[PDB]
């Protein structure tokens, strides 16, 4: 018994980072507080950096 | 929110231990004012509620 690599190629994570740090629907109003946390998703995404938040969602 | 039928509803029950010697269950329905915590934010999740709920008086007043 063997277990394959559990890694993923880097354009998978991109693109999970990317639909996790946003509101993908439209016409959608959400808190200021909110804002500020999926902007910092953003930040953390954009540098190639994962939380523990976004870790769940890769 | 009505103080003076919360009274007589608790003298009620208070006789009606004593007279039966039985159970009774009184419920009080209110709201809460703040979040569940005091550094708490409840707005994630119940935004309507509480839009209601600042805009409504204390029963002292």
């Amino acid at each position: 018994m063997s277990c394959p690599s559990t890694g993923l190629t880097e354009d998978i994570l991109t693109h999970i980072g990317n639909v996790a740090s946003s509101v993908p629907v439209e016409n959608f109003t959400i808190h200021g507080g909110l804002s500020r946390i999926l902007k910092t998703r953003g930040e953390m995404v954009k540098n190639r950096t994962v939380d523990w938040a976004l870790a769940e969602y890769m | 929110d009505d103080p003076e039928a919360v009274m007589y509803v608790c003298k009620v029950a208070a006789e009606w231990r004593s007279t039966f010697h039985k159970d009774v269950v009184v419920d009080l329905v209110c709201y809460r004012r703040n979040g569940h915590n005091e550094m708490d934010e409840p707005m994630f999740t119940q935004p309507l509620m509480y839009k209601q709920i600042r805009k409504q008086k204390p029963v002292l007043q």
